Protein backbone atom coordinates (compact mmCIF):
# COMPACT_ATOMS: atom_id res chain seq x y z
CA UNK A 1 0.00 0.00 0.00
CA UNK A 2 0.91 3.68 -0.15
CA UNK A 3 1.53 5.75 2.99
CA UNK A 4 -1.50 7.32 4.66
CA UNK A 5 -1.86 11.04 3.92
CA UNK A 6 -4.55 11.84 6.45
CA UNK A 7 -4.52 12.74 10.13
CA UNK A 8 -4.46 10.52 13.16
CA UNK A 9 -6.17 10.88 16.51
CA UNK A 10 -4.91 9.06 19.59
CA UNK A 11 -7.74 6.78 20.76
CA UNK A 12 -6.41 5.65 24.14
CA UNK A 13 -3.58 6.70 26.41
CA UNK A 14 -0.29 5.19 25.30
CA UNK A 15 0.47 2.17 27.49
CA UNK A 16 3.63 0.30 28.43
CA UNK A 17 3.40 -3.47 28.10
CA UNK A 18 4.92 -6.04 30.44
CA UNK A 19 8.06 -6.28 28.29
CA UNK A 20 9.26 -2.72 27.65
CA UNK A 21 7.12 -2.06 24.59
CA UNK A 22 4.39 0.49 24.00
CA UNK A 23 0.84 0.00 22.79
CA UNK A 24 -0.44 2.85 20.65
CA UNK A 25 -4.02 2.88 19.39
CA UNK A 26 -4.91 5.48 16.78
CA UNK A 27 -7.94 6.54 14.77
CA UNK A 28 -7.55 7.62 11.15
CA UNK A 29 -9.21 10.63 9.53
CA UNK A 30 -8.49 10.24 5.84
CA UNK A 31 -10.06 9.10 2.59
CA UNK A 32 -7.26 7.00 1.12
CA UNK A 33 -7.74 3.87 3.26
CA UNK A 34 -6.43 1.24 3.01
CA UNK A 35 -2.96 2.68 3.55
CA UNK A 36 0.18 2.16 5.63
CA UNK A 37 0.46 4.18 8.85
CA UNK A 38 3.53 6.40 9.18
CA UNK A 39 5.15 5.46 12.48
CA UNK A 40 8.50 6.67 13.78
CA UNK A 41 10.35 7.95 16.82
CA UNK A 42 12.52 11.03 17.30
CA UNK A 43 14.57 12.66 20.02
CA UNK A 44 14.09 16.20 21.34
CA UNK A 45 16.11 17.79 18.53
CA UNK A 46 14.10 16.06 15.80
CA UNK A 47 16.67 13.38 15.08
CA UNK A 48 15.43 10.03 13.80
CA UNK A 49 16.04 7.53 16.62
CA UNK A 50 16.08 3.74 16.29
CA UNK A 51 13.58 1.10 17.47
CA UNK A 52 11.40 -1.73 16.14
CA UNK A 53 7.76 -2.49 15.31
CA UNK A 54 6.09 -5.49 16.96
CA UNK A 55 2.93 -5.00 14.93
CA UNK A 56 3.45 -6.61 11.52
CA UNK A 57 2.59 -3.69 9.27
CA UNK A 58 0.37 -0.88 10.60
CA UNK A 59 -2.43 -0.59 8.07
CA UNK A 60 -5.76 1.22 8.09
CA UNK A 61 -8.28 -1.37 6.92
CA UNK A 62 -11.34 0.70 7.84
CA UNK A 63 -11.14 4.40 8.78
CA UNK A 64 -13.93 3.89 11.33
CA UNK A 65 -11.92 1.19 13.10
CA UNK A 66 -9.01 2.14 15.41
CA UNK A 67 -5.66 0.43 14.76
CA UNK A 68 -3.39 -0.99 17.44
CA UNK A 69 0.37 -0.63 17.16
CA UNK A 70 2.90 -2.31 19.40
CA UNK A 71 6.43 -0.96 19.28
CA UNK A 72 9.74 -1.15 21.08
CA UNK A 73 10.75 2.52 21.44
CA UNK A 74 14.30 3.68 22.14
CA UNK A 75 15.39 3.96 25.78
CA UNK A 76 14.91 7.27 27.55
CA UNK A 77 13.12 10.30 26.17
CA UNK A 78 11.62 10.15 22.69
CA UNK A 79 8.67 11.31 20.64
CA UNK A 80 6.41 8.80 18.98
CA UNK A 81 5.39 10.21 15.62
CA UNK A 82 2.20 8.89 14.04
CA UNK A 83 1.44 10.17 10.55
CA UNK A 84 3.28 12.79 8.53
CA UNK A 85 2.89 16.44 7.67
CA UNK A 86 1.72 19.37 9.76
CA UNK A 87 -0.94 17.33 11.60
CA UNK A 88 1.49 14.53 12.52
CA UNK A 89 0.75 13.11 15.97
CA UNK A 90 3.78 13.80 18.16
CA UNK A 91 3.73 11.99 21.51
CA UNK A 92 6.27 12.22 24.31
CA UNK A 93 7.47 8.93 25.78
CA UNK A 94 9.95 7.87 28.43
CA UNK A 95 11.25 4.30 28.52
CA UNK A 96 12.99 3.32 31.76
CA UNK A 97 16.12 1.15 31.86
CA UNK B 1 0.63 29.22 -2.42
CA UNK B 2 3.76 28.65 -0.34
CA UNK B 3 6.81 30.82 -0.98
CA UNK B 4 10.22 30.92 0.72
CA UNK B 5 11.97 34.06 -0.50
CA UNK B 6 15.72 34.58 -0.29
CA UNK B 7 17.92 37.36 -1.69
CA UNK B 8 19.48 36.38 -5.02
CA UNK B 9 23.12 37.03 -4.22
CA UNK B 10 25.66 37.94 -1.57
CA UNK B 11 29.25 39.01 -2.06
CA UNK B 12 31.28 38.63 1.12
CA UNK B 13 35.00 38.77 1.91
CA UNK B 14 36.99 35.77 3.19
CA UNK B 15 37.01 35.52 6.99
CA UNK B 16 33.95 37.77 7.19
CA UNK B 17 30.53 36.66 8.36
CA UNK B 18 27.18 36.51 6.54
CA UNK B 19 23.55 36.37 7.61
CA UNK B 20 21.11 34.90 5.09
CA UNK B 21 17.37 35.44 5.27
CA UNK B 22 14.44 33.25 4.31
CA UNK B 23 11.08 35.01 4.20
CA UNK B 24 8.15 32.62 4.38
CA UNK B 25 4.62 33.28 3.10
CA UNK B 26 1.45 31.37 2.27
CA UNK B 27 1.37 29.30 5.44
CA UNK B 28 1.67 29.38 9.23
CA UNK B 29 5.43 29.85 9.59
CA UNK B 30 5.64 28.39 13.10
CA UNK B 31 3.89 25.18 12.04
CA UNK B 32 6.85 23.79 10.07
CA UNK B 33 10.58 23.31 10.68
CA UNK B 34 13.09 25.09 8.48
CA UNK B 35 16.26 23.45 7.18
CA UNK B 36 19.27 24.88 5.37
CA UNK B 37 21.10 23.20 2.50
CA UNK B 38 23.86 24.43 0.20
CA UNK B 39 24.84 23.47 -3.34
CA UNK B 40 28.49 23.76 -4.35
CA UNK B 41 29.56 23.52 -8.01
CA UNK B 42 30.46 19.93 -8.85
CA UNK B 43 30.31 18.89 -5.19
CA UNK B 44 26.59 18.29 -4.69
CA UNK B 45 24.24 19.17 -1.86
CA UNK B 46 25.20 19.56 1.79
CA UNK B 47 22.92 19.73 4.83
CA UNK B 48 23.66 22.50 7.32
CA UNK B 49 21.01 22.30 10.02
CA UNK B 50 17.37 22.58 11.09
CA UNK B 51 15.35 24.70 13.49
CA UNK B 52 11.81 24.58 14.86
CA UNK B 53 10.60 28.19 14.50
CA UNK B 54 7.92 27.57 17.13
CA UNK B 55 10.27 26.47 19.89
CA UNK B 56 13.75 27.43 18.62
CA UNK B 57 14.96 23.84 19.06
CA UNK B 58 17.78 23.10 16.62
CA UNK B 59 20.39 20.68 15.29
CA UNK B 60 23.48 21.37 13.19
CA UNK B 61 25.67 19.36 10.89
CA UNK B 62 28.81 18.95 12.98
CA UNK B 63 30.91 20.27 10.07
CA UNK B 64 29.30 23.72 10.45
CA UNK B 65 28.45 23.72 14.16
CA UNK B 66 31.21 25.98 15.52
CA UNK B 67 30.63 28.33 12.62
CA UNK B 68 26.89 28.56 12.05
CA UNK B 69 23.80 29.95 13.76
CA UNK B 70 20.14 29.28 12.93
CA UNK B 71 17.54 31.76 14.17
CA UNK B 72 14.03 32.88 13.32
CA UNK B 73 11.86 35.93 13.76
CA UNK B 74 8.29 34.82 14.42
CA UNK B 75 7.04 38.40 14.09
CA UNK B 76 8.20 38.65 10.47
CA UNK B 77 8.02 34.91 9.64
CA UNK B 78 11.67 34.98 8.62
CA UNK B 79 14.34 32.37 9.23
CA UNK B 80 18.02 33.27 9.28
CA UNK B 81 21.21 31.34 8.86
CA UNK B 82 24.50 32.91 9.81
CA UNK B 83 27.89 31.51 8.83
CA UNK B 84 31.19 33.07 9.88
CA UNK B 85 34.90 32.59 9.16
CA UNK B 86 33.97 32.22 5.50
CA UNK B 87 36.43 30.84 2.97
CA UNK B 88 36.17 30.16 -0.77
CA UNK B 89 34.87 26.71 0.20
CA UNK B 90 31.65 28.39 1.33
CA UNK B 91 30.86 29.85 -2.10
CA UNK B 92 27.63 28.04 -2.96
CA UNK B 93 23.91 28.39 -3.55
CA UNK B 94 22.24 28.43 -0.15
CA UNK B 95 18.70 27.11 0.20
CA UNK B 96 16.29 27.11 3.08
CA UNK B 97 13.76 24.30 2.90
CA UNK B 98 10.56 23.47 4.72
CA UNK B 99 10.40 20.08 6.44
CA UNK B 100 7.48 17.83 5.61
CA UNK B 101 7.65 16.24 9.06
CA UNK B 102 9.30 13.86 9.63
CA UNK B 103 10.37 13.05 6.07
CA UNK B 104 11.37 15.18 3.10
CA UNK B 105 11.73 18.81 2.06
CA UNK B 106 8.52 19.87 0.33
CA UNK B 107 9.21 23.55 -0.45
CA UNK B 108 12.59 25.02 -1.34
CA UNK B 109 13.62 28.66 -1.11
CA UNK B 110 14.57 30.68 -4.18
CA UNK B 111 18.24 30.27 -3.25
CA UNK B 112 21.06 32.73 -2.54
CA UNK B 113 24.17 32.53 -4.68
CA UNK B 114 27.00 33.32 -2.29
CA UNK B 115 30.42 34.39 -3.52
CA UNK B 116 33.36 34.55 -1.11
CA UNK B 117 35.92 36.87 -2.72
CA UNK B 118 38.47 39.54 -1.81
CA UNK B 119 36.69 41.76 -4.36
CA UNK C 1 27.74 9.72 8.52
CA UNK C 2 25.70 7.59 6.14
CA UNK C 3 27.35 7.94 2.75
CA UNK C 4 25.13 7.83 -0.34
CA UNK C 5 26.73 6.85 -3.65
CA UNK C 6 24.86 7.43 -6.89
CA UNK C 7 25.45 5.70 -10.21
CA UNK C 8 26.08 6.64 -12.88
CA UNK C 9 27.52 10.16 -12.70
CA UNK C 10 25.53 11.00 -15.83
CA UNK C 11 23.60 9.21 -18.55
CA UNK C 12 21.78 9.91 -21.80
CA UNK C 13 18.55 8.14 -22.70
CA UNK C 14 16.78 8.08 -26.05
CA UNK C 15 13.36 9.76 -25.96
CA UNK C 16 10.63 7.33 -24.93
CA UNK C 17 13.10 4.82 -23.49
CA UNK C 18 13.60 3.64 -19.90
CA UNK C 19 16.00 5.32 -17.47
CA UNK C 20 17.44 3.93 -14.23
CA UNK C 21 19.49 5.64 -11.52
CA UNK C 22 20.79 3.86 -8.45
CA UNK C 23 21.60 5.08 -4.95
CA UNK C 24 23.64 2.97 -2.56
CA UNK C 25 23.98 3.72 1.14
CA UNK C 26 26.99 2.92 3.33
CA UNK C 27 24.51 1.54 5.87
CA UNK C 28 20.77 1.00 6.41
CA UNK C 29 18.32 3.88 6.03
CA UNK C 30 15.38 1.82 7.29
CA UNK C 31 13.41 3.15 10.25
CA UNK C 32 10.56 0.97 11.53
CA UNK C 33 10.20 -0.84 8.20
CA UNK C 34 10.32 2.28 6.04
CA UNK C 35 13.27 3.55 4.03
CA UNK C 36 14.04 7.12 5.07
CA UNK C 37 15.32 8.06 1.61
CA UNK C 38 14.10 10.61 -0.94
CA UNK C 39 14.65 11.52 -4.58
CA UNK C 40 14.82 15.12 -5.75
CA UNK C 41 14.96 16.55 -9.25
CA UNK C 42 16.88 19.72 -10.07
CA UNK C 43 17.06 21.69 -13.30
CA UNK C 44 19.46 24.59 -14.04
CA UNK C 45 18.37 27.87 -12.45
CA UNK C 46 15.76 26.10 -10.31
CA UNK C 47 15.68 24.84 -6.72
CA UNK C 48 15.29 21.06 -6.24
CA UNK C 49 11.86 19.42 -6.31
CA UNK C 50 10.77 16.28 -4.45
CA UNK C 51 9.69 13.37 -6.64
CA UNK C 52 9.78 10.16 -4.58
CA UNK C 53 9.64 9.67 -0.83
CA UNK C 54 10.24 6.65 1.38
CA UNK C 55 11.87 4.93 -1.60
CA UNK C 56 8.69 4.22 -3.59
CA UNK C 57 5.95 6.79 -2.91
CA UNK C 58 5.09 9.30 -5.61
CA UNK C 59 4.61 12.91 -4.57
CA UNK C 60 1.29 14.29 -5.85
CA UNK C 61 1.52 15.91 -9.28
CA UNK C 62 4.50 13.79 -10.32
CA UNK C 63 3.86 11.81 -13.54
CA UNK C 64 3.25 8.06 -13.25
CA UNK C 65 6.28 7.25 -15.41
CA UNK C 66 8.41 7.92 -12.31
CA UNK C 67 8.86 5.07 -9.85
CA UNK C 68 11.30 4.06 -7.15
CA UNK C 69 12.20 0.87 -5.34
CA UNK C 70 14.59 -0.72 -2.90
CA UNK C 71 15.22 -1.02 0.82
CA UNK C 72 17.99 -0.94 3.43
CA UNK C 73 20.99 0.11 1.32
CA UNK C 74 20.10 -0.29 -2.37
CA UNK C 75 17.67 2.00 -4.18
CA UNK C 76 16.71 2.84 -7.74
CA UNK C 77 14.81 5.63 -9.44
CA UNK C 78 13.11 4.65 -12.69
CA UNK C 79 11.48 6.61 -15.51
CA UNK C 80 9.93 3.94 -17.71
CA UNK C 81 9.54 6.29 -20.67
CA UNK C 82 11.57 9.50 -20.67
CA UNK C 83 10.32 12.80 -22.03
CA UNK C 84 12.21 15.99 -22.86
CA UNK C 85 11.41 17.70 -19.56
CA UNK C 86 12.88 14.76 -17.62
CA UNK C 87 16.40 16.05 -18.29
CA UNK C 88 17.75 17.18 -14.91
CA UNK C 89 20.11 16.19 -12.13
CA UNK C 90 18.69 13.69 -9.64
CA UNK C 91 19.75 13.45 -6.00
CA UNK C 92 18.90 10.93 -3.33
CA UNK C 93 18.92 12.02 0.31
CA UNK C 94 18.59 10.23 3.62
CA UNK C 95 17.46 11.38 7.03
CA UNK C 96 17.60 8.07 8.86
CA UNK C 97 20.37 9.62 10.95
CA UNK C 98 21.99 13.01 11.53
CA UNK C 99 23.51 14.67 9.70
CA UNK C 100 21.27 14.39 6.64
CA UNK C 101 23.32 13.43 3.60
CA UNK C 102 22.79 13.73 -0.14
CA UNK C 103 24.04 11.55 -3.00
CA UNK C 104 26.54 13.06 -5.44
CA UNK C 105 23.90 13.62 -8.11
CA UNK C 106 23.15 11.91 -11.42
CA UNK C 107 22.66 14.03 -14.54
CA UNK C 108 20.15 12.75 -17.08
CA UNK C 109 20.13 13.89 -20.72
CA UNK C 110 17.62 13.09 -23.47
CA UNK C 111 18.45 12.07 -27.05
CA UNK C 112 16.06 13.08 -29.82
CL1 LIG D 1 9.93 37.40 17.63
CL1 LIG E 1 9.99 21.92 -13.91
CL1 LIG F 1 20.70 25.93 -9.49
CL1 LIG G 1 4.92 15.95 -17.71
Amino acid sequence: YVMCTGSFKLEKEVAETQHGTVLVQVKYEGTDAPCKIPFSTQDEKGATQNGRLITANPIVTDKEKPVNIEAEPPFGESYIVVGAGEKALKLSWFKKG
Amino acid sequence: QVQLLQPGAELVKPGASMKLSCKASGYTFTNWWMHWVRLRPGRGLEWIGRIDPNSDVNKYNEKFENRASLTVDKHSSTAYMQLSSLTSEDSAIYYCARWFFPWYFDVWGTGTTVTVSSA
Amino acid sequence: NIVLTQSPASLAVSLGQRATISCRASESVDHYGNSFIYWYQQKPGQPPKLLIYLASNLESGVPARFSGSGSETDFTLTIDSVETDDAATYYCQQNNEDPYTFGGGTKLEIKG
